[PDB]
């Protein structure tokens, strides 16, 4: 009746205020504020517990607080950032066209939360017990979610300093680990550090460097003191990988994957030092003589990494590999750390290689080429060929994962003398296996009754060799 | 082995519970026979 | 400039699509765009 008399009735409570501010009134802002505050109280309570347990007050009144933290805050962070990784990682460039576009302050607080969790985890892999897995998983996800470029270009100096200090602490811990592994390998702080590194530091650094390399954040974040810290990290990682120690025997795989991630992420061609003058990002070009002498630097471009060989020399070592017939059990660290490092380095530096940009050549940073990749891949294939039937392990499967990006720039002429002999040895092995099958059809099972362990092991080895090779084969 | 790290990686190079989330189509042998 | 090749197999009641010669895939690895359908009165090429 109102309507038919024309009486207009309105909402009557129209928005009197704009209620606009997105930088403050967003759920992500509020949630990360609460999360950072809770991590801060957790850090203060953990230092209080450190001061009390070693003292008279071993009992901690903060059992409920630590239980709430460990059982709620950490998994909530992990799941939330797994669900909303793309929102925080978006920028002016749009990964998710639907919406999002997280704010610069939000990215800053993501980085701050990652730094606070790193400080909390540093040398405390025991007080949390099983929660070490939770904290390292949260750090992994957060490091994958960091937006280093935006955080550095706009952000608080405190957060930028925290981000720099995280890498500085990682470099210091790696140096401490190497220094107490050397002249200490015969013989609880050293054990605590050696466990902490394996548990947390290698996976965190690996994930962070892999994300940085994928998103090309190295050219914006790894500069000046960050480059010095990364030099220290690279030296420590390489020397740990190369060192012959019973301690590093079972951790060299994590060292290899971390070194590959670092090689992919780093913005300076450390292997090819002679052409470092053209790299604008180089501290050896930006810091100038007076601050480079003030800082702890060797003052020379070549001498920055004395132990790490040059690219050509390491190519020569790899070439005499698989030609001297050297095996995995003999000389293992090379093809455990060097080869993934070489694959990552070439995959990164081909875009900067002169073949991409033939114009203005010999001003490019590196001297890499598709011929370098085809030679490296051929040497890898010779390695796996020589170690096919003997000295098998998960290294065949992991190296195949590492060598995938190299295949993009490989000429088809390799197959004329490399890709056929490998399937040749595969048919020989498989024909032998089906030959003993045609002999003993009756018994083929897993237990130990009549000489079927041999056939089971040969089946497993041929399957693992097939997964060594068939990824290379299909992407060729 | 999930065969996904080879299934979803090859597109960039070519420029063109466990029981439910796990399938057998990512097997290297069958992938090779389709591709060859 | 992309060319979409549309294939229909009315014997097996299947449909397939290729982009620049490469077979397109669903959420799973199936190459069949539409697994089953009745013949009805037939099908004709169409675009919108």
């Amino acid at each position: 009746f109102l309507q038919i008399n024309g009486y207009a009735v309105s909402r009557g409570f129209k928005d009197l205020e704009l209620d606009t501010p997105s930088i403050e009134k967003r759920f992500a802002y509020s949630f990360l504020q609460q999360l950072i505050r809770y991590v801060d109280e957790a850090h203060q309570y953990i230092l209080e517990f450190d001061g009390g347990s070693r003292g008279k007050g071993e009992h901690f009144p903060y059992e409920q607080e630590i239980k709430f933290f460990a059982k709620v805050v950490l998994p909530l962070i992990d799941q939330y950032f797994k669900n909303h990784r793309l929102y925080f990682l978006s920028a002016a460039s749009r990964p998710l066209c639907s919406g999002g576009h997280a704010s610069n302050k939000e990215k800053e607080m993501v980085t701050s939360l990652f730094c606070k969790l790193g400080v909390l985890v540093r040398h405390r892999i025991s007080l949390f017990g099983n929660d070490a897995t939770s904290i390292v998983n949260c750090l992994h996800i957060l490091g994958q979610t960091l937006d280093a470029r935006t955080v550095m270009k706009t952000g608080l100096e405190s957060v930028k300093s925290a981000l720099r200090a995280f890498l500085d602490n990682a470099a210091e811990d790696l140096e401490k680990t190497m220094e107490n592994l050397k002249q200490g390998q015969f013989t609880k702080g050293v054990t605590q550090i050696i466990n902490y590194t394996t548990v947390a530091l290698l996976p965190m650094l690996s994930s962070l460097f892999e994300h940085i390399g994928q998103h090309q954040f190295g050219e914006d974040l790894i500069l000046e003191d960050v480059q010095v810290s990364c030099y220290r990290i690279l030296t420590s990682l390489y020397a740990l990988g190369t060192s012959k120690s019973i301690y590093v025997e079972r951790q060299r795989s994590a060292l290899g994957e971390c070194l590959a991630a670092f090689a992919g992420a780093f913005p300076v061609a450390f292997l090819e030092t002679h052409l470092d003058k053209h790299n604008i990002y180089s501290i050896y070009n930006t810091k100038s003589s007076r601050e480079r002498a003030a800082l702890s630097l060797p003052t020379n471009v070549e001498d920055v990494c004395p132990n790490i060989p040059s690219l050509e020399k390491l190519m020569e070592e790899i070439v005499e590999l698989a030609e001297s017939g050297i095996r995995y059990t003999q000389m293992p660290h090379v093809m455990e750390v060097i080869l993934p490092m070489l694959c990552s380095y070439m995959s990164r530096w081909w875009e900067h290689g002169p073949e991409n940009n033939p114009e203005r050549a010999e001003m490019c940073c590196t001297a890499l080429n598709s011929e370098h990749m085809n030679t490296l891949l051929g040497n890898i294939l010779k390695i796996i060929y020589n170690n096919l039937g003997i000295d098998e392990g998960a290294w065949m499967k992991r190296l195949a994962v590492f060598s995938q990006p190299i295949i993009n720039k490989v000429k088809p002429q390799l197959l004329k003398t490399h890709f056929l002999p490998l399937m040749e040895k595969l048919k020989k092995k498989a024909a032998t296996v089906v030959s003993e099958e045609d002999h003993l059809k009756a018994e083929a099972r897993g237990d130990m009754s009549e000489a079927e362990l041999l056939i089971l092991d040969e089946f497993t080895t041929l399957a693992r060799d097939l997964y060594a090779f068939y990824p290379l084969l299909i992407r060729f | 082995i999930n065969n996904m790290s080879f299934l979803i990686t090859d597109t960039k190079s070519k420029m063109s519970r466990k029981g439910d989330r796990y399938s057998m189509q990512t097997s290297l042998i069958v992938a090779a026979l389709k591709r060859l | 400039g992309d060319v979409v090749g549309c294939m229909v197999d009315m014997n097996e009641h299947t449909m397939m699509f290729t982009l620049n010669g490469e077979i397109l895939l669903d959420d799973s690895g199936s190459e069949l765009a539409f697994k089953d359908f009745d013949v009805g009165d037939g099908f004709i090429p169409v675009c919108s």
